[PDB]
């Protein structure tokens, strides 16, 4: 597996920035994932090459850390809190609308696999619960309408 | 140009920490400039580390974080041991209830760097990390951008304004877990490894990053010490009360009319947060309960305590949940129950096994599926988390729902 030059190019910055090259293996996991819509298993040989780690570290890692998707390939993610604030304050009205526009429910991708909504725990913007993210945009729902016009940013 | 963040309401009293990020929008160098900023900085490299760890110290600066430890002893234990040293600025912030450091971090990231500057010149680190969590990705890009901007201005890399002190920041970004929080797991994370939190002994002061002392602060920490160096120890003391000195930030949530964060004195009662001012209840409905995040469960009669560190103070990180007469108390406590489900690391057995079991009891107590053994397994499972447990995880992933059994006999009975 070749990381492609334009990703490869971004991963060794985030290895030459830290004094020390594995300090940046959450920088660059981050990075993957944005490129490919998930962590490849294929990946993480090359990653931790460049990282100068043993592969069963930088597997461990990816398991360990919830943000990191091995299994499933999506453009973009919605990260739903579901924590006490929001739950309080209408998570599942937020869920309600998701399940009326994309068709599918907490876990799940859609068949056209561009978007996977994901339960987090709090995500710190509960005075503007119900909170979510797509990708690394945050917002508070207020309606399905504006819910609506939300994900027709993201093509 | 940023990923979009919500628009947090914010409010202050005393217009410190909140003289600028009282405002929803980032406020670069220049502004903070024009507004008196890195002043303090230049004040501080013309004292002594010792005489700055002095200051801090009468202040009575205590840290944010949530143990509430005074900053200077911290600063003071630290300089004990023979350096490098390294500063760690903690914007793991990821207790339900408590979005507090990210106004500070999105709206006056300036703020917080003068304050890891100066902390690190207090302690003689030449080098610096925030970690921020993985959910706060304007938080990332905001700090980068704003270092970046001080770097230009000479506020850091090396000789900075003449003093001989060298300073470079690091920005960690997290990746989703809460236990990254925990001084030792973030540092174990900062290493690049799974953040597991260390058996302590010993302490990060004494070992952390790279086994080297290491100072570990809560963003709003820093952010006081600015103030400290600007006006004094002497006048920071007479901020709110001289036991526990200084502006804290109130993140106030749930059925308030006005949620939002509170910039306050630590005197301020909790009747006073809630109803002077965040607006009271929404549909002046009653005051049931108020969550201290995810720590420690007060009732309606437990309102007229202050937000300080003192033994019936509030405590805790000042988060605010508030609960009214409609909220089901079972019902809040199966997602705090929740919450530690999804957190604890799994190292120790108990805490394992116990968030676990607690969530997975409490459940089938809130459907209406439990036994009696069930119950009675609650009940024991929910006192056993803690045994064995290496971090404050487990410690306190039974407190708030031991307090609520307590104080609300009532409502749980009921479920039986
Ligand atoms: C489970 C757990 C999570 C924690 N999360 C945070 C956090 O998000 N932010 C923080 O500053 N401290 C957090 N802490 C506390 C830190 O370990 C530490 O007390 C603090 O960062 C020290 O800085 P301070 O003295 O300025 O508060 C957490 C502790 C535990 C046990
Ligand atoms: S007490 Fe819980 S969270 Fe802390 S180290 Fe042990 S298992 Fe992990
Ligand atoms: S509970 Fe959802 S943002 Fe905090
Ligand atoms: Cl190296
Ligand atoms: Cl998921
Ligand atoms: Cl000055
Ligand atoms: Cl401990
Ligand atoms: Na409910």
């Amino acid at each position: 597996f070749e990381f492609p030059e334009e990703l490869k190019t971004k991963l060794q910055e985030h290895i030459n920035y830290f004094p020390k090259k594995r300090q940046a293996i959450l920088l660059c996991l981050h990075e993957i994932q944005n490129y490919y819509g998930y962590i490849p298993p294929e990946s993480l040989k090359p990653l931790a090459d460049m990282l100068e780690l043993p592969l069963n570290h930088v597997e461990g890692v990816v398991a360990f850390y919830d943000m990191f998707d091995r299994e499933d390939k999506a453009k973009y993610r919605i990260r739903v809190c579901v924590s006490i604030v929001c739950h309080l304050m209408g998570t599942n009205k937020l869920l309600k609308a998701l399940e009326n526009i994309l068709g599918i429910k907490p876990g799940e991708v859609t068949p056209d696999g561009k978007f996977k909504i994901v339960p987090v725990q709090c995500l710190g913007a509960c005075s503007e619960a119900p909170m979510f993210m797509v990708n690394d945009d945050e917002y508070k729902f207020e309606s399905e309408v504006q819910l609506n016009e939300i994900l027709s940013r993201y093509t | 140009s940023y990923p979009a963040i919500p628009r947090i309401y914010a409010e202050t009293t005393l217009n410190m920490l909140l003289k600028r990020a009282k405002k929803p929008r980032v406020h670069s160098i220049d502004e903070y400039l024009k507004d008196g900023g890195y002043q303090a900085l230049e004040k501080a490299l013309n004292m002594s580390p010792e005489e700055i760890i002095d200051w801090v110290d009468k202040s009575t600066l205590r840290g944010r974080g949530g143990a509430g430890f005074p900053t200077g002893k911290k600063w003071k234990f630290a300089v004990q041991n023979p350096g490098p040293r390294y500063f760690i600025c903690n914007a793991d912030e990821s207790e339900p209830g408590t979005f507090k450091d990210r106004i500070i971090i999105e709206r006056d990231p300036h703020l917080l760097i003068e304050g890891i500057i100066i902390s690190s010149y207090a302690i003689g680190a030449n080098e610096a990390y925030i970690y921020i969590r993985g959910e706060y990705p304007a938080g990332y890009y905001i700090l980068r951008d704003a270092i970046e901007e001080a770097k230009k201005k000479g506020f850091l890399g090396k000789n900075i304004l003449g003093s001989g002190f060298d300073l470079e920041i690091y920005v960690a970004r997290g990746a989703g877990a809460y236990i990254c929080g925990e001084e030792t797991a973030l540092i174990e994370s900062l290493e690049g490894k799974r953040g597991h939190p260390r058996l302590k002994p010993p302490y990060p002061v004494q070992k952390g990053l790279w086994g080297k002392p290491t100072v570990v602060n809560n963003v709003e920490t820093i952010a006081n010490v600015p103030f400290i160096i600007s006006m004094g120890w002497e006048e920071y003391r007479y901020i709110g009360p001289s036991d526990y000195a200084g502006p804290k930030l109130f993140p106030v949530s749930g059925k308030v009319k006005k949620p939002g964060v509170y910039e306050l004195p630590m005197n301020t009662t909790l009747r006073e947060v809630i109803f002077k001012y965040a607006g009271g209840t929404l549909g002046n409905k009653k005051v049931k309960a108020v969550f201290s995040g995810a720590l420690d469960c007060f009732s309606s009669e437990e309102l007229d305590i202050p937000m300080d560190y003192s033994p019936l103070g509030f405590g805790g990180t000042g988060t605010v949940i508030v609960l009214t007469e409609e909220d089901d108390i079972v019902e809040a406590a199966l997602k705090i129950a929740e919450f530690y489900e999804h957190e604890t690391c799994g190292q120790c057995t108990p805490c394992r096994v116990g968030c676990y079991e607690q969530a997975n009891l409490l459940e089938k107590i809130y459907k209406g599926e439990a036994t009696e053994q069930d119950w009675e397994g609650f009940d024991f499972v929910n006192r056993n988390i803690q045994p064995t447990s290496i971090c404050g995880l487990g410690a306190v992933a039974g407190r708030l729902i031991r307090q609520t059994l307590e104080k609300f006999p009532e409502e749980w009975e009921k479920y039986r």
